[PDB]
């Protein structure tokens, strides 16, 4: 199977930044892309594999990026401009099918991102 | 073949 | 402007054999090397020869992948460049273009017709069978029309006469594998529209002479 | 033949971004002899560079192309809404003038998950012997999705045809369609008729299903 850890969480002001980790386990992610979702289940972004590129919600879009540490079977969300609105528990899922059609069978638990003043 | 079509090769 | 109207296409059997001509204009046409290039279906491109110009002896050059069914030739008293095909195959099938092979020593193709479509293939030329496709969303409804087992393309799909067009999507045809063609046209509407609007679509199939008007209820 | 091999097979980027285009060739070309082509759905294609380098006339300065031996690149610096396309190169050095399999440059936007809506066959249909079953996935991106038929809960793997749209010029999405198609003597062997949904923006899959006769 597929374990994920989301982690870098945390409580900031509006206008701060924070940055998501998703380290996964029991299988090699550098084939799969890699997705963030949000419950405010929001789609936020996607990274597919190296080269294929990264896609966003328009309600992220220029604010948040997704990158790759296929190294270390880690992805990272970037999170800036934030809004009290992107007050959600952010969730990472891998795409188990290597074309790309959204077969996300393994999910992470979940970590806490709060925006207030 | 001869891949030049501006000019004769004949 | 240069033009390059290609014609002569359209449905042929295997087998046979069909004569596209590219009449130009725009140019002096005498002074240029001429190539015919063909696209299949949803493929690439393929280079299916050129011939030169008379100053440069007026042969031809043609790719072996074809088997020597081809003949190029051209009419420089009427500005005509001809594809002469023979013995075509379902392979065959393709949009065909006219191009002018540009001056100089680096003769790339430097302008292209439209093209013309060529349909290799044994099936009945007929008209498609419409039916409906009924709605039943939050909010947004949709519904459409089948338009099955016509043959060949095209078909042309319109809205209530063409008063409708906002949200449509007409699907490019499929071959089936009977050899006839099939697609939907789609539109979607309010869910509140429903019970009170009325959503007809219209159906022309030129080669079979054929007009059909449906209306799509719920 | 001198085979010519692009990649990547499709690139997707924003306007603004810079496209870097490949082509490869199984033995060594004199630049003098390779072209680049512009291809967008329903048009001919249109000369870009010629001689590796060169553009053709009113041909923008943000198109360049380089390359030499068996390895020549196609640079879009600063993508424009109407640069948007396939692009071919060519040789013409050798006989046969030969083409590579062409790379998509398509437009990037946001994510859009698939509308999805279902279509019980028509009694007119039905009164032929036939039931065709039609699943609508509207207005989505990126392009790559699942459609799975389902039947009284049970998986069917055959007997369907696919069809997508190009992407829309106006809001660049996708829209596709899955079609089901058996005879009125299999159609009337079970209740329940489904299509299930999958799409990257889609965090689980979506279903609309609908019950023979009702």
């Amino acid at each position: 199977x597929v374990q994920l850890x989301x982690s870098g969480g945390g409580x900031v002001q509006x206008g701060x930044s924070l940055x998501l980790s998703c380290x996964a386990x029991x299988x090699x992610x550098x084939x799969x892309x890699x997705x963030w979702x949000r419950q405010x289940r929001e789609x936020v972004x996607x990274x597919x594999x190296x080269x294929x590129x990264x896609x966003x919600x328009d309600s992220x879009x220029g604010r948040f990026t997704x990158s790759x540490d296929x190294x270390x079977x880690x992805x990272x969300l970037q999170x800036x401009x934030l809004x009290x609105x992107d007050x959600a528990x952010y969730y990472c899922x891998x795409x188990x099918x290597x074309x790309x059609x959204x077969x996300x069978x393994x999910w992470g638990x979940g970590t806490x991102v709060t925006v207030s003043s | 073949g001869n891949p030049d079509p501006n000019a004769n090769p004949n | 402007e240069v033009q390059l109207v290609e014609s002569g296409g359209g449905l042929v059997q295997p087998g046979r054999s069909l004569r596209l001509s590219c009449t130009a204009s725009g140019f002096t046409f005498g002074d240029y090397a001429m190539s015919w290039v063909r696209q299949a279906p949803g493929k690439g491109l393929e280079w299916v020869g050129f011939i030169r110009s008379k100053a440069n002896g007026g042969r031809t050059e043609n790719p072996a992948s074809v088997k020597g069914r081809f003949t190029i030739s051209r009419d420089d008293s009427k500005s005509i460049a001809y594809l002469q095909m023979n013995s075509l195959k379902t392979e065959d099938t393709a949009v065909y273009y006219c191009t002018r092979v540009e001056l100089g020593s680096s003769w790339s193709l430097g302008y292209w017709g439209q093209g013309t479509l060529v349909t290799v293939s044994s099936a009945s030329t007929k008209g498609p069978s419409v039916f409906p496709l009924a709605p039943s969303s939050g909010g947004t409804a949709a519904l459409g029309c089948l338009v099955k087992d016509y043959f060949p393309e095209p078909v042309t799909v319109s809205w209530n006469s063409g008063a409708l067009t906002s949200g449509v999507h007409t699907f490019p045809a499929v071959l089936q594998s009977s050899g006839l063609y099939s697609l939907s046209s789609v539109v979607t509407v309010p869910s509140s529209s429903l019970g009170t609007q009325t959503y007809i679509c219209n159906v022309n199939h030129k080669p079979s002479n054929t007009k059909v008007d449906k209306k799509v209820e719920p | 033949e001198i085979v010519l091999t692009q990649s990547p097979g499709t690139l997707s980027l924003s306007p603004g971004e810079r496209a870097t285009l490949s082509c490869r060739a199984s033995q060594s070309v004199s630049s003098t002899y390779l072209a680049w082509y512009q291809q967008k759905p329903g048009q001919a294609p249109r000369l870009l560079i010629y001689g590796a380098s060169s553009r053709a006339t009113g041909i923008p300065d943000r198109f360049s192309g380089s390359g030499s031996g068996t390895d020549f690149t196609l640079t879009i610096s600063r993508l424009e809404p109407e640069d948007f396309a396939v692009y071919y190169c060519q040789q013409y050095g050798s006989s046969p003038w030969t083409f590579g399999q062409g790379t998509k440059v398509e437009i990037k936007r946001t994510v859009a998950a698939p509308s999805v809506f279902i279509f019980p066959p028509s009694d007119e249909q039905l009164k032929s012997g036939t039931a065709s079953v039609v699943c609508l996935l509207n207005n989505f991106y990126p392009r790559e999705a699942k459609v799975q038929w389902k039947v009284d809960n049970a998986l069917q793997s055959g007997n369907s045809q696919e069809s997508v749209t190009e992407q829309d010029s106006k809001d660049s999405t996708y829209s596709l369609s899955s079609t089901l198609t058996l005879s009125k003597a299999d159609y009337e062997k079970h209740k329940v008729y489904a299509c299930e949904v999958t799409h990257q923006g889609l965090s689980s899959p979506v279903t609309k299903s609908f019950n023979r006769g009702e």
